[PDB]
C-alpha cells in the first residue's frame, strides 16, 4: 500500500520522538534485516509522526506488550507476500515484566538479581503501576520518565 | 489442610476476611488452651537485617512455647552478606535448605517477597520490609481490637502520626477495610499523610474517612485510638522538620472518650504518646503487645501443621 | 532509501551497524525535520550498508569530517532541489569535541562545566586520542560513549 | 615583549627548545644580578589545592625577592570551593579579577588548563596538574642538569622511580628530547612505567631509549641519576604492591660513577635516596632545590614583564 | 579626619547615606587614581574564622595595592582559640596589640560587634558575622548596582534565594532602603523568607515590597535581579528541604529583560544561575566580584587614612 516490502512488519502512527526510542530501548538495529525507518513524517491523523519497518521480522506479545503504554495509538500489522495479513492495537496486559525500573529508591528491586516487574491498573486518567516488590503504586509518567 | 498451611505471609494484601479470623480463632484457643509441643521438631530462622524487641522477640518466645528451635541473627554485620558481599538471595537460597520457615525483618521494602522467590517449599514470614508491610503486626492488633471490642466491624478508628513510613497502619488498614461498616479517622503531618494507595482502596469498597488536624475533634468518637512515632530513620532530609511528634496524647486530654475506648500503638513511642496516660483505663499498647505472642503462635501453627484440633 | 528528498542532507555509504551509532552519538534525530534511514542495504560498491537522509540540515566540512572514524568510507550529499548540489568525502580532523568522555578518572573533564576534547592522530593501524585537559593519550577504541 | 611576556606555563609540550633556554639565560641573569623591585606592584596568587613544600615556597620566596606581594592559599578546606560548592572554574573567574598572575597547583589532571580558559588575561602558572605535568620543575632540573654538567646534550641520564605518575619525569624527558642526543634509561616496575606517549614521542625523534632493573646496569654510563619517590596518593588500589621504593641508591652504588655524575631528586624523597647518599660528591638534590629560586624567579620574569633582562 | 576615620565598619545599620556615598565616591579615585603607597607602613589582621574565596582575597589584594602588609589566618584550627580553648575576646585583646585594623568573618552573628569591645583604639571591619550583617559585600554591590544603572533610586530589585540567612541580602536591602523610591521583590520559599525586622524597617519608610514565587513575575520590571544562594550551613535540619536551589535562572528567562537590567550574585552560586547565562549580557556577578576591589581599597583609606582622597 504506503510502499511495502515481500515478509516483516510495519509499526505505523508512532508519535514523535518516540519512534527512535524503540530503535534503542529494544535493540531493534541488532540485525541484518533490511530496515527502513521515517521520522517526524506527515500524518493525516496525528500531525506527524515516526514509523518503522523491519523486513522479515515479527512480534505478538515479544514486546507489542510495552508498545501499549508507549505508543497507545500505534499500529502493528504483519505483511507476508507484499500484504498487509493483520493490522493490530495494543494488547496492554496488566503485567510488565523486567524492561522497566522502580522510582522507590529503597526497592529491593535495585539491589538485588531479580527482573522488574508491575502491574498496570489502567484508570482512564493517566496509567498506574504497582510494583511486584515494595507494592507502591505510580504513574508511567514517572516511571518511564527521566 | 488448613488454608494457611505451607503459606508465604508477605502482605495483609494477600489474605482474606476469613484467614484474618482463623488466625485470630487460633489466638484465642491457644491463649486459653496452650499446646507446648506443636512443632517439637522445628527449627525456624529468625533473620533481622533491622532493628528490633517486639517483634524479634515475642516471635521467637513463639517458636519456643510452641516447642520449635531458632536460629537467626539481629543484625547482618556478621553474615556473610555483611563480611563477604553476599546477595540476599543466596542467603535465603542457603538458609532455605536448612529451615521449616523464615521470618525476616529488612531494610528495604519487597526484601519479604523478593525472598520467598529463593526459598522453596520453605515459608517465608514478613516481619517488616521497609516502611511497606507488617503482616503479624495487624494479626496482632487485630486480635487485641477483637478483644476489647468484641468485634471488627463499624468500629470508629483513629490512626495518628506518621502514616506515610508506618508499615504497621499500611497492613492494618488494609485488614480493618475487609470487614464492614468502619469509619477511619487520619491524624497526621501533611508531609507524611498517608499513601493514595490505601486511600484509592478505600474508595474502591467506599467507605468512610476523614483527614483531622487533631485528636481532640474526634476523641469522643473513636473507639480505638491507634498512636504512631515517627519512622525518624526512614525518612528523606527534605522532611526532617517532622523528627518531632506533632500530636501528643496526655491523660488530661482523654476526658471525652468513649468508655471502651482503648489507646493502642505498635510501639516503641518515644513523646507522641505521655506516661501519664499509662495508668489510665485507656492505656492498653502494653497488654496489646502481650498479645503478639498468642497471635504469632497462632501464625506459626497454621503455617506448619496441616491440621491443628482445640 | 524509500524516497528522494527535495533540499538537505544525504549520508551515503554509511557501513552497517553505524548508522545507528551515528544516530545515537550526535543526537541526528533530535529535530522536527523529517529523517529517513535505512539500515542494511544492498550496494554493489562495498557490500550492503547504511544511509540516513535529513532535510533542510547541512553539514559544515568538519561536521562532516567528524564522521571521519565511524563511516570513513562515505559520501555526504548537500542537496538542493533534489539535485546533488555538492558532494564530500570524511578526511580525518584535528579534534573531536564534546560528545566522548575522557577515560581518565582523575580528568579535570569529568568535575567541570567545560567540553571533551582530544587531538586526533593514526598511529599504528589505530587513531590515538590525546585529551586536551590531562593530556593522556587513548586508542579512541576504549575512548567511549556519554 | 620577549616571547614569554603574558604567556601559560602549563605543559612543557607547549614549549620549544628556545622558550626553555630563555629561561635558564634568564636565571642565571638573576642569580648574577639580582633585581629586587622588578615586579613591584604586582600581587600575584599561589593557590594550591594540593600539598607543597618546595615548589609553593620557592615560587612565593621568588615573588618577594623581586618586590611582588603575594596572596592565596595552601589547602582549599577553606575557600568557597571547599565548604560551598563552587566549581573550580568560578573559582578561577573571580581570582583572575584580582592578581596579575596565577600560580596554581591541583590534584586532578589538567585543572591548569581549564584555568586558562576563565582567566581571560592573567596568565596561569601550572605548579603542578595531577600526575600530568610539572613545567617550573622542569625549569629548575635544567638548569641544574646544566649547571653541572656543561650543557644539554649528549647527556646520558637515568630516571628511575614513578615514572607513570611522576608529573616531574613526564616534563623532564619532554624537555631534554628537544635537545639533541640524549640517551634514556627507564628504571622503573612494569606497573609504574614511562607511559607510552613519551615513548611514542621519543621515537619521533629517534631517541635511544631501553628499560633496565638496576641502577648498576647504568651506572657506569650515566650523567645524570634522577630518583623519583613512588607517588602512592595517585595509585590506584591494584598498584599498591608498588608503594615501597623498589629501588634504593645506597652511597656503595656510586662506586663506578663517572666523576661528573648527579644525583637528582625532586623531592620528597622517601628512602630512595639513603641519607649516607647525602655526604657523597654525587648528592645534588638539595642544590636542585635551591635552583628552583631562580628558575621562578626567571619564569616570573618573563611572564609579568616584557624586556629581557641585563 | 574624614566621617569614616579609625571606624568600625560592622553594620549597616550603623551606616548613613552619606557614608556609603562617601565610600563609593572614594572608590572611584583609587580606580582612577591608584595611590600603591597609601598604606605604607600599615599592617592589617584578616582573620577568617570561616570560609571565604572572594572576600578574603579581595580584601588582602587591597591591602597590598594600597603598600599594607597583611598578617592572619584563614582556618581557626590552628590558633589557639582553635587548640588551647582561648576566648575569641582574648584572641581579639592580644591581637589588637599588633596590628593596625582587624578584618574578621565568623560563623556567629555578632562576632564582629564583640571584638569591638575589646580591640581598644584598633577598629574592626566585619567581613561576615554568622548570617547577620557583611556591610563591605552591600559596599562592592551599590558600586556595582551604581556603575551599571547610573544611580541608587528608583530602581526595581528583586532579591532571590536565602534570604533569611543572606548576611548579604540584609545589609544590602538595608542599605538601599536608605535611598529614595526603590521596589522590592521577595522570592524565596516560605522557610528562608526576608526576616520580619527588615519589612518593618521598610514599613517605617513606606517602600514598597512584595513576595513573589518566580523570576517571571517580575521579569520585565526589574532592573537588579539580585541572585543568593541556599546557606546550607546556616540551615536547621528541618529547613533541609530547601538545600536545593528553588529558583533557577536560565539564558532562556531573560528573553523579555529590561536592556539594563543586570544580573548579581555575590557569589559563589551553586546552580542557581545555569552557566549559559554567564554569556548573556545581563551576566555581571564577576565584574560585581571584580568591584569589590576598589570598594575594599576606599573602606581601607577612609578608616586608615584621615583625609579624603584627590
Ligand atoms: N513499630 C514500628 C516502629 C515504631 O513505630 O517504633 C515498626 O517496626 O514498623
Ligand atoms: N615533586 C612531585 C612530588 C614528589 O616529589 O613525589 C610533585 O610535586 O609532583
Ligand atoms: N625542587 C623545587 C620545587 C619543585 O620541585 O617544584 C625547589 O626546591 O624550588
Ligand atoms: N556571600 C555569602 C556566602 C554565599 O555566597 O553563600 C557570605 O560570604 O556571607
Ligand atoms: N564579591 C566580593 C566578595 C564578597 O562578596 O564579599 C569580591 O569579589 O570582592
Ligand atoms: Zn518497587
Ligand atoms: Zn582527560
Amino acid at each position: 500500500q504506503v510502499e511495502a516490502i515481500k515478509r516483516g512488519t510495519v509499526i505505523d502512527h508512532i508519535p514523535a520522538q518516540i519512534g527512535f526510542k524503540l530503535l534503542s530501548l529494544f535493540k531493534l538495529t541488532e540485525t541484518d534485516q533490511r530496515i527502513t525507518i521515517g521520522l517526524n513524517l506527515p500524518s493525516g491523523e496525528m500531525g506527524r509522526k515516526d514509523l518503522i519497518k523491519i523486513e522479515n521480522t515479527f512480534l505478538s506479545e515479544d514486546q507489542v506488550d510495552q508498545l501499549a503504554l508507549y505508543a497507545p495509538q500505534a499500529t502493528v500489522n504483519r505483511i507476508d507476500n507484499y500484504e498487509v495479513v493483520g493490522k493490530s492495537r495494543p494488547s496492554l496486559p496488566e503485567r510488565i515484566d523486567n524492561v522497566l525500573v522502580c522510582p522507590n529508591s529503597n526497592c529491593i528491586s535495585h539491589a538485588e538479581p531479580v527482573s522488574s516487574s508491575f502491574a498496570v491498573r489502567k484508570r482512564a486518567n493517566d496509567i498506574a503501576l504497582k510494583c511486584k516488590y515494595c507494592e507502591k503504586e505510580f504513574s508511567h509518567n514517572v516511571v518511564l520518565a527521566n | 489442610a488448613n488454608p494457611l498451611y505451607q503459606k508465604h505471609i508477605i502482605s495483609i494484601n494477600d489474605l482474606s476476611r476469613d484467614d484474618l479470623n482463623l488466625v485470630l480463632a487460633t489466638a484465642a484457643k491457644l491463649k486459653a488452651n496452650p499446646q507446648p509441643e506443636l512443632l517439637k521438631h522445628k527449627v525456624i530462622a529468625s533473620c533481622f537485617f533491622e532493628a528490633s524487641t517486639r517483634t524479634r522477640l515475642s516471635f521467637e518466645t513463639s517458636m519456643h512455647r510452641l516447642g520449635a528451635s531458632v536460629v537467626g541473627f539481629s543484625d547482618s554485620a556478621n553474615t556473610s552478606l555483611g563480611k563477604k558481599g553476599e546477595t540476599l538471595a543466596d542467603t535465603i537460597s542457603v538458609i532455605s535448605t536448612y529451615v521449616d520457615a523464615i521470618v525476616m525483618r529488612h531494610p528495604q521494602e519487597g526484601a519479604a517477597r523478593l525472598a520467598t522467590e529463593f526459598s522453596g517449599n520453605v515459608p517465608v514470614l514478613n516481619a517488616g520490609d521497609g516502611s511497606n508491610q507488617h503482616p503479624t503486626q495487624t494479626l496482632l492488633d487485630l486480635f487485641t481490637i477483637q478483644e476489647t471490642q468484641g468485634r471488627l466491624d463499624n468500629l470508629h478508628v483513629a490512626m495518628v502520626g506518621d502514616l506515610k513510613y508506618g508499615r504497621t497502619v499500611h497492613s492494618l488498614t488494609q485488614a480493618l477495610a475487609k470487614f464492614d461498616g468502619n469509619r477511619f479517622y487520619f491524624i497526621a503531618p501533611d508531609a507524611l499523610a498517608m499513601p493514595q494507595y490505601i486511600l484509592d482502596m478505600l474508595d474502591e469498597k467506599g467507605i468512610a474517612w476523614s483527614l483531622h488536624s487533631s485528636i481532640e475533634e474526634v476523641m469522643a468518637e473513636v473507639d480505638i485510638l491507634y498512636m504512631t512515632r515517627v519512622q525518624k530513620e526512614r525518612l528523606a532530609p527534605s522532611e526532617y522538620a517532622n523528627v518531632k511528634a506533632q500530636f501528643v496524647l496526655r491523660a488530661s486530654d482523654l476526658h471525652n472518650a468513649k468508655a471502651n475506648m482503648k489507646v493502642l500503638h505498635p510501639l516503641p513511642r518515644v513523646d507522641e504518646i505521655a506516661t501519664d496516660v499509662d495508668k489510665t483505663p485507656h492505656a492498653w499498647y502494653f497488654q496489646q503487645a502481650g498479645n503478639g505472642i498468642f497471635a504469632r503462635q497462632a501464625l506459626l501453627a497454621l503455617v506448619l501443621n496441616r491440621d491443628l484440633v482445640l
